[PDB]
This record gives structure tokens, sequence and C-alpha cells, in this order.
């Protein structure tokens, strides 16, 4: 009997940490996948606009020589 | 043997054992100081028992209080002979146990229990000859059912060969305080079933109905419920708190009242019923006695069959009148009574009465129809459990079913063999 009481309080504990633990990968798994998605969506807006960029110097050639 | 050792557990506990302390303390003559100042030396007789002597005079009743949470013992220290206990002997945390089984057993109280053991061992070490020993609680809070039944094993570890005792309340949907006491309670039957010598089954049910429908006090407080406990604690305590023929023993009782050794499971009785200055006659007294309508579990004994019986008569009486009223007692209704199991009612009587009354009677039966009262639990607990309801609060305490399932077997095992021999 006394060895199933320690059983039971170790599994409480356990089950605790298992807890925490879970909670901390998952929300860091979904911080990071947030900033990644993030990032990547204001890099591609900020590609469209230099691709923007680079047909405006496009037009500038194009006239500077016509 | 001599010395009892008394122990507290839990609120419920706690107020059963306050009150205790405070009759008998008046019964000894012992004020609230520990000084006695009473006029008959059968006061001091067997004081021991109950009693530690210390200094001038001074005595000071052997318990250890014991809770989770500060609030009831405090309550203790504060009120009604609230300086007679040894202050040592307070012991208590402050996390509570939630009205959890799991809390009290298998976390919280195992942080306690051992500075609980600690003080046990002081008390048990200065003891000439422990009897064993008499605990006080409720089944159906967390406390007093969970860490109780745990100072159970742990003190049956370090005192195999004692007797332990209990008082132990069972929880009544008439009077609930949450839902999960038949969970609370069929754990703890559970673990007395296995680890005590004779239990007091306190049932709040019949307090309740006796408040109301006999007292007629239509609205029972939990003052008015222990005003019965306290009564019958007296009652059962009495033969072994004074002298006389059946000098008494926790042994002698369990040898006597314990056909079986798991049929532990007592039903107290009371007469006269109070909340008086005409006192009864013996007729009366005993035949207030075996009424349903006077006993403190819930079961009605003329639906089972008395194992063994043990009369209490306190005060002035003619023990002719005693005896010709228990033998009609039996004779009349010896359909109640097993056949084999020859001459099983004792009685045995004490001058000295309870506080206010003159004459009175208490009872304790080793009756089959406790059987009612754990069926009564039993469904209560599968009802919920088949729904796996409310076992969160458990299971995230370390507890898995299968140690409920083990329970409600063990409990549905105890009334079946309670009824196989009612059958006999
Ligand atoms: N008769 C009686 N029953 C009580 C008292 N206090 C609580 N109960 C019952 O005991 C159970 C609650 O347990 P409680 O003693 O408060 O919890 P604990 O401190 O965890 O052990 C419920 O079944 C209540 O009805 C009391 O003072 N007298
Ligand atoms: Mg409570």
């Amino acid at each position: 009997k006394r060895e199933h009481e320690r059983e039971v309080i170790q599994k409480a504990i356990e089950e605790n940490n298992n807890f925490i633990k879970m909670a901390k990968e998952k929300l860091a798994q979904k911080m990071e996948s947030n900033k990644e998605n993030r990032e990547a969506h204001l890099a591609a807006m900020l590609e469209r606009l230099q691709e923007k960029d680079k047909h405006a110097e496009e037009v500038r050639k194009n006239k500077e020589l016509k | 043997m001599r010395e009892i050792v008394h122990i507290q557990a839990g609120q419920c506990g706690n107020q059963i054992g306050a009150k205790f302390w405070e009759v008998i303390s008046d019964e000894h003559g012992i004020d609230p100081t520990g000084s006695y100042h009473g006029d008959s030396d059968l006061q001091l007789e067997r004081i021991n028992v109950y009693y530690n002597e210390a200094t001038g005079n001074k005595y000071v009743p052997r318990a250890i209080l014991v809770d989770l949470e500060p609030g009831t013992m405090d309550s203790v220290r504060s009120g009604p002979f609230g300086q007679i206990f040894r202050p040592d002997n307070f012991v208590f945390g402050q996390s509570g146990a939630g009205n959890n089984w799991a809390k009290g057993h298998y976390t919280e109280g195992a942080e306690l229990v051992d500075s609980v053991l600690d003080v046990v061992r002081k008390e048990s070490e200065s003891c000439d000859c422990l009897q064993g020993f008499q605990l006080t609680h409720s089944l159906g809070g967390g406390t007093g059912s969970g860490m109780g039944t745990l100072l159970i094993s742990k003190i049956r570890e370090e005192y195999p060969d004692r007797i332990m005792n209990t008082f132990s309340v069972m929880p009544s949907p008439k009077v609930s305080d949450t839902v999960v006491e038949p969970y609370n309670a069929t754990l703890s039957v559970h673990q007395l079933v296995e680890n005590t010598d004779e239990t007091y089954c306190i049932d709040n049910e019949a307090l309740y109905d006796i408040c109301f429908r006999t007292l007629k006090l239509t609205t029972p407080t939990y003052g008015d419920l222990n005003h019965l406990v306290s009564a019958t604690m007296s009652g059962v305590t009495t033969c072994l708190r004074f002298p006389g023929q059946l000098n008494a023993d926790l042994r002698k009782l369990a040898v006597n009242m314990v056909p079986f050794p798991r049929l532990h499971f007592f039903m107290p009785g009371f007469a006269p019923l109070t909340s008086q200055y005409r006192a009864l006659t013996v007729p009366e007294l005993t035949q207030q006695m075996f009424d349903s309508k006077n006993m403190m579990a819930a079961c009605d004994p003329r639906h089972g069959r008395y194992l063994t019986v043990a009369a209490i008569f306190r005060g002035r009486m003619s023990m002719k009148e005693v005896d010709e009223q228990m033998l009609n007692v039996q004779n009349k209704n010896s359909s109640y009574f097993v056949e084999w199991i020859p001459n099983n009612v004792k009685t045995a009587v004490c001058d000295i009465p309870p506080r206010g009354l003159k004459m009175s009677a208490t009872f304790i039966g080793n009756s089959t129809a406790i059987q009612e009262l754990f069926k009564r639990i039993s469904e209560q607990f599968t009802a919920m459990f088949r729904r796996k309801a409310f076992l969160h609060w458990y299971t995230g305490e370390g507890m898995d079913e299968m140690e409920f399932t083990e329970a409600e077997s063990n409990m549905n095992d105890l009334v079946s063999e309670y009824q196989q021999y009612q059958d006999a």
C-alpha cells in the first residue's frame, strides 16, 4: 500500500509536469510558425514592390532610348 | 489494557470530537481548565482511559486534532473547553483538501501524516497499556475521509496489535455539502472494511430525520445533529470510562460484537432523544431504544437480524426492571435475533447518568440492516461512476478508475455478506 501511495502521488506530479511541458511546446510551435508566416507575407509584399521598382527603371530606360 | 488515544480528523471530525470532549469532561467533573471539581470517586476511577494526568491535578485529553485547513481547529482552540487540549497536539496544514478523497489520502494528507504520527507516538509511548485508538471523522469530505483512512493504515502499520475504533459519519443527500460524497464514502468504507476493528456508523440521514420528525426541528443545524452525536458517543464509551461489573475494553467489545472480521459496522441508538423534567420508565427507555425512530443509522432493524447487541443503562433504576424489559424485547421479537449466536444481547448498568438526564439507555447493534446504508451509497456512487462524472477531480490527483471499481465491489460484497447472514 505504501508503494501504491508513492505511485499515485508520483503519477500526479508527472501528469502536471507533462501538462506544463506540452503547453510550453505547443505555444513555442505556434509562436514560431506565426513569426515565419507573418515574415513571409511581408517579404512577398516588399518583393512585389521591388518588382514594381524594377519595372519603373525598365520604363525610364525604355524612354531614354526613344 | 487501559489508555485510549483519540484522534479528530477534518471539519466534522473535529466538531463531533470537540463536543465529545465537552460532554465527557462534564461527566467526569473536569472544568474547561483541566481541574477536577466533582463529587464522586466513580468520576476519577477510570479517568486514565481518556485523560492524561499532568501537573497540578490538571487532566489533559489524550487527543490529537488533525486538519488540512486551519479553520475548524482554530474554532476549537477558541471555544468551550478550547484550552483543555495539549497545544502540541494540534496538527494542521494550510492547503485544505477540497472535499477530495484523493487529496486527503494521497497528496496533501501525505505531507501532513508524518507529523500526526509523531504526536501519536508521543502519546502512545507515555501509556502503561494502550488499548488502541478512537477516530472521529466523516466519510464524505476530504480530510477526515481520505486522510483519516490513511492514518488508520499508518497507525495499523505501527501498532498492528492494538484496536482501531472509529465514529464514522456517513453522508446523505438530505444533508450534503458536495456531490462527490458517495465517491469519498465508498473509498473510505473500503479502507474501513479492512483496517478497523469497530466502526460506529453515524448516518447524517438518521440524525436529520430524528431532528426533523421526532425532535420536531424543522430546520436542523449541524449542532442539532452533533448533540445527538455527542450523546451517542458518551453512551457507547460509558462502560470504558466507568467502573463496574463489565469493566470494558475495546478488544473485548470487538471480541463480543464482531462474529466475522469484516462485519464490524455497528448501529447506535439512544433514549431519551433530547434537544426533560420527567424521567422515563425502564420500559420506556427500552422500547424507545429498540425502535428505529431512535437509531442513528437509517436502517430499520426489522428489515434484518441482530447478530450482536450491547445495551448500557445509565442512572438510578431497578436492575430487575432492566433485566425484565431486556428479555421482554428479545422474547417478544425473537424473530429479529439470530439463533446461531446464543445469548447475544448483553446489558450493563452505570449509576452516573448523562448531563440533564436522570435515566438513559444507549444501544450498540451489529445488525444486518446496515446493508441498507451501504446499498444506498453504492447506488449513488454507481449513478455517477456509470457516466464517469466528477472523476477528474480524483484522476488529476493520480488515481485510476480501477481503484474506484475495486472499492465499489468491496462494498457490494459487504452487503452481500451481511445478507448472507440475514438468511441463516
Ligand atoms: N453530523 C455532522 N456531519 C458533518 C459535520 N460537518 C460535515 N459533516 C458531513 O461531513 C461531510 C463533509 O466532510 P467535512 O468533515 O466537512 O470534510 P473534511 O474537513 O475534508 O474532512 C458531509 O457528509 C457533511 O454532511 C458536522 O459537524 N456534523
Ligand atoms: Mg466541510
